[PDB]
């Protein structure tokens, strides 16, 4: 009557709990946003909000356009620029070399705010505030930001060329 | 070809298919080298180069 | 036993499945081995692969008679028998004793209440090669039923234009040697199969000076035999034509044995489509 | 449990079923007594395994026999080898095995063909 | 015997279309695709 | 086929040839029969309906 | 022991009580379950007959391509190989260096097979049923429960008669035949 | 009309006459088929290799 067939206790490992690689083991859905059309972005009239990146702090200098001019120039209306303190930890780190674009890009003119995220990934950055909040327009000359921020609705990007800046998806420039 | 044998054999064919390989393919997945823990081999290394 | 047969018959079937996932995999190793011979560029998958360039030793030391025959093509001469259809008829007997007459290893066999399925049981435990089954049409020898037994293949043949030997002429008898054979104009793989199963279905091995010829040659995808005698003159050999003439067509192959009725068709003559007067073997 | 026992008879093409056990001694053929079985050249075949051994035997037990397909002759083979094989068989189980043995010398010195049947299948030379 | 004749012509004729066809495009292909792609080389260089 | 000949020549000189159905199927005439005096047998390459109805085209 | 916190972690980061780098995914383990085998014995010496063989083929490999010797002797061994039943394709010799697994070998033991010819449910009833004595080979019956069969005993396995086991079989077909007393 | 098949070929006298010469000549160059029965030092390191493989493959076997 001992049962038949046993078998020496072993130890399992596709079944225990004690192993550490055995230990690791109401939908959510992100409406569209009010502010915005099918692709119209009905919110944003003059004046505008930019976000300056290190590429075009850059290509800026490198071309020799004032900041503040320049955007007027671009926008033909009233405009205000920002940058975010992850970009200014870019330039930065970019170091030595670029101080004098850093010094420039320090002007209080330009209200910078602050961001608490770890790690500068400014990229990163950028796009989660704008998929955020849909009124920034962003300014940059990074190929694959450009990429992402076309590839999102409703948000007008901006680079240089030749020796002035454009916009890309503004419904109203003239 | 015919009186190679053995571990001669085997290397000279490991390093045929090696160059036969290397003139077309990726470098990474052509020569892959093998693993070894970091103190170890970073001294293997440096006896080799001693 | 015939569980013996019924696993094996699984095998077989495994292997073959085996054999067509490693047809690529043949090409990759001869291509290897054309590389090896000559120095050249790899192309890009065995280039990027590293378990063929691992396990190519074993691969390099590796390396036609049909499978169903291949371990006794050319030791055990095989044995056949003949066998008439139901309630048989009285020409039709004649004929079929013609066609045991024909073949050497034969023996006959009267059918009145058999079965198909228990026949061949029978004739698989008795131990026989090959077996033929004869249908007629009012007198007239119209199909035939080739098979070979240890889970072998089957062809059925339509056959016409037949003149029994007596009919031909009130002549003698035949000589029953070892006889030979000729094979004209055959293709391709089809005929390739046929050529092996009726050349696995004559007797095997003969002589260098046997005096019997038994030709077979493809006319237009109706394959003709003629049976003839020979004497070696000097300069214009003599044939003399003996046992029966009749013009013999395929219609199907199957790779079971003949009492399945559903084995895996490896042909099947298509009819009513529209390349059918148009091509060859098809 | 009621302690019966269950056999199997078989000609060409005919299945017998034959059930046995304990009663009160009788026969019973597709739901009709075995005066009644039709061939009345064969029934007197059909008789033969108990004019063999005798007629206490049945006196003591309960046949019930079943039987499907074949013809006439085919049939009543059948029967015969069906009522052999679940006799010998209740000896078995339930009474002595010398009255087992005694029971099959009998039956086999007679005719095999009781305790096995023959399947003909052919000889191909 | 009639359905053998005509036949055997039908399959003639078939044959003769499609050997014809053939080579009419190839023609054409290989020899005015030399022309339009030395046009290329030289338009890539104007 | 029953309605397609009036006499069993005329079906013979029509024999072996090509026919397909109005449902869209194929098959072939081969032999006239005896016992009626125009019908004649056929081979489809599938089952064919009762309500099906026979065409064969000709020049 | 803990689940240790951070720091403690990040000094004690190579120490395990459970699995060791020597026992090497607990593999006799997991195997022995999967097949529900006995021994650890048994793994082992399976083992070894595993690593023998492919010493052969090492050395087999090491010898030149094209010697007759190495061809018909490589051949051979594919066929005592193939009969034995424990590795699958005859043609591939890589398959000779590769397939060959202890997983293979135990699995061409006895109760695998009764799971394979649904004979019993699972494997684990099929030791039960072979140790307790009513599956026999051919003439004889089986009590050690490891026995290894080829195919040609394959064909040849089966319940003993009078068994209790195939009297429910039949019985369920209705077809108890009890002259034979099945 | 269209028709559909190859009729059964009329077997006549030229058609036997090239079956006869073709035969003829086969038996002329006498090349007719047949299944025919199936019919059936070195080195110092490489004789070494020989007997250690040879005596650890019996002892496998
Ligand atoms: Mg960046
Ligand atoms: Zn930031």
């Amino acid at each position: 009557t001992r049962k038949f067939g046993l078998v020496k206790r072993t130890l399992n490992t596709k079944k225990d709990q004690r192993l550490k690689k055995n230990q690791e083991n109401t939908r959510n859905i992100p409406q569209v946003s009010s502010a915005l059309f099918f692709q119209y972005n009905q919110a944003i009239k003059p004046p505008y909000q930019v976000l300056i990146d290190t590429n075009f702090i850059n290509f800026s200098i490198q071309k020799k356009v004032d900041i503040v001019r320049g955007m007027m120039d671009c926008l033909l209306a009233k405009c205000n620029p920002l940058i975010t303190d992850c970009v200014m930890a870019e330039l930065e780190k970019l170091g030595p070399k670029y101080r004098i674009a850093l010094k420039l890009a320090r002007d209080p003119r330009i209200k910078r705010l602050s961001c608490s995220h770890k790690g500068t990934y400014a990229d990163d950055c950028l796009v989660h505030r704008v998929l955020q909040h849909k009124c920034y327009i962003v300014a940059t000359n990074d190929a694959g930001l450009k990429q992402r921020i076309r590839k999102i609705p409703g948000i007008p990007l901006m680079s240089v060329g030749g020796h002035a800046y454009v916009i890309e998806k503004l419904p109203d420039v003239f | 070809d015919d009186q190679v044998i053995g571990k001669a054999r085997s290397r000279t064919l490991e390093m045929r298919l090696n160059r036969l390989s290397r003139v077309n393919g990726h470098q990474d997945k052509i020569n892959k080298l093998e693993k070894v823990p970091m103190h170890i081999r970073r001294g293997m290394i440096d006896k080799h180069v001693k | 036993m015939l569980r013996r047969q019924a696993r094996e018959r699984r095998e077989y079937l495994y292997r073959k499945a085996q054999e067509l996932q490693d047809s690529q995999l043949q090409q990759k190793r001869q291509i290897i081995k054309q590389a090896l011979a000559q120095g050249k560029p790899l192309p890009k998958e065995l280039a990027e692969d590293e378990s063929l360039q691992k396990d190519f030793r074993y691969d390099q030391s590796l390396k036609q008679v049909d499978d169903e025959y291949a371990a006794t093509s050319g030791i055990m001469d095989p044995r056949i028998i003949v066998t008439t259809s139901r309630d048989p008829s009285t020409r039709l007997s004649q004929f079929a004793k013609e066609i045991k007459l024909l073949f050497p290893n034969a023996v006959r066999l009267n059918r009145g209440n058999y079965v198909m399925p228990n026949l061949v049981d029978a004739c698989k435990k008795s131990g026989t090669t090959d077996l033929v089954v004869l249908h007629e049409h009012r007198g007239v020898p119209t199909s035939l039923t080739i098979s070979h037994f240890p889970h072998g293949p089957t062809a059925q043949f339509s056959l016409h234009n037949v003149v029994m030997r007596h009919d031909i002429i009130n002549a003698g008898n035949q000589s029953e040697v070892n006889p030979h054979l000729i094979f004209d104009n055959f293709t391709t793989a089809l005929g390739k199969r046929v050529v092996c199963i009726l050349k696995h279905l004559f007797n095997a091995g003969p002589k260098k000076d046997s005096e019997r010829v038994i030709t077979f040659a493809n006319r237009g995808d109706f394959i003709s035999v003629r049976q003839h005698v020979y004497v070696r003159t000097r300069e214009g050999v003599e044939i003399a034509e003996v046992g029966p003439r009749f013009e013999m067509r395929l219609f199907e192959l199957r790779l079971g044995t003949l009492e399945n009725k559903d084995a895996d068709v490896e042909w099947q003559l298509r009819r009513f489509i529209r390349t059918a007067n148009k091509k060859d073997y098809l | 449990a009621v302690p019966s026992v269950q056999t199997f008879g078989k000609k060409k093409s005919a299945t017998a079923v034959a059930h046995v056990k304990a009663g009160k001694g009788l026969i019973k053929v597709n739901g009709s007594p075995i005066t009644l079985v039709e061939p009345e050249i064969l029934r007197f075949k059909v008789y033969e395994p108990l004019l063999l051994v005798g007629l206490d035997k049945f006196s003591n037990i309960d046949i019930r026999v079943r039987v499907t397909g074949g013809g006439h002759v085919s049939q009543v083979y059948a029967i015969r080898q069906a009522i052999a094989k679940g006799l010998v068989a209740y000896h078995q189980k339930y009474v002595d095995e010398q009255s087992k043995n005694e029971l099959k010398k009998a039956f086999t010195s007679y005719d095999r063909t009781l305790l096995i049947a023959d399947s003909r299948r052919p000889e191909p030379k | 015997f009639e359905a053998r004749q005509r036949i055997e012509e039908k399959n003639k004729e078939s044959s003769d279309y499609h050997a014809k066809m053939a080579h009419i495009v190839n023609t054409i292909n290989t020899e005015e695709g030399a022309e339009k792609n030395k046009y290329e080389r030289e338009r890539k260089l104007r | 086929i029953k309605d397609m000949f009036s006499s069993a020549m005329e079906v013979a000189r029509f024999e072996g040839a090509q026919i397909k159905t109005v449902s869209g199927i194929r098959g072939e005439i081969k032999r006239a029969l005896s016992k009626p005096e125009g019908h004649y047998r056929a081979a489809f390459e599938d089952k064919i309906l009762m309500s099906d109805i026979v065409i064969l085209r000709s020049w | 022991v803990r689940k240790l916190k951070h720091h403690e972690q990040k000094l004690l980061k190579k120490v395990d009580f459970l699995e060791w780098k020597q026992d090497q995914g607990h593999r006799d383990t997991q195997v022995m379950r999967t097949y529900h085998i006995q021994n650890r014995e048994d793994y082992h010496k399976y083992n070894r007959i595993c690593g023998d063989i492919r010493r052969l083929a090492n050395k087999l490999s090491l010898l030149p391509p094209t010697d007759p010797f190495r061809r018909k002797h490589e051949q051979l061994l594919l066929d005592k190989l193939y009969a034995m039943g424990v590795l699958t394709t005859k043609s591939k010799i890589s398959d000779l260096e590769n397939k060959v697994t202890v997983s293979a070998i135990c699995r061409r033991r006895l109760p695998v097979i009764m799971h394979r010819l649904k004979m019993a449910e699972t494997i684990q009833d099929a030791v039960k049923f072979i140790e307790q004595g009513h599956v026999r080979v051919g003439p004889n019956l089986i009590n050690d429960p490891a026995y290894l069969v080829t195919r040609n005993m394959e064909d040849y396995v089966t319940w003993v008669d009078n068994s209790k086991i195939k009297k429910t079989l039949l019985r369920y077909r209705n077809q108890i035949d009890d002259f034979d007393f099945s | 009309f269209d028709r559909t098949a190859k009729p059964v070929p009329v077997i006549t006298s030229e058609v036997t006459e090239s079956l006869e010469d073709m035969i003829r000549r086969r038996i002329q160059d006498s090349n007719f088929d047949d299944l025919q029965r199936r019919t059936l030092a070195l080195s110092e390191e490489l004789q070494k290799a020989h007997s250690e493989i040879s005596e650890l493959y019996a002892n496998l076997v």
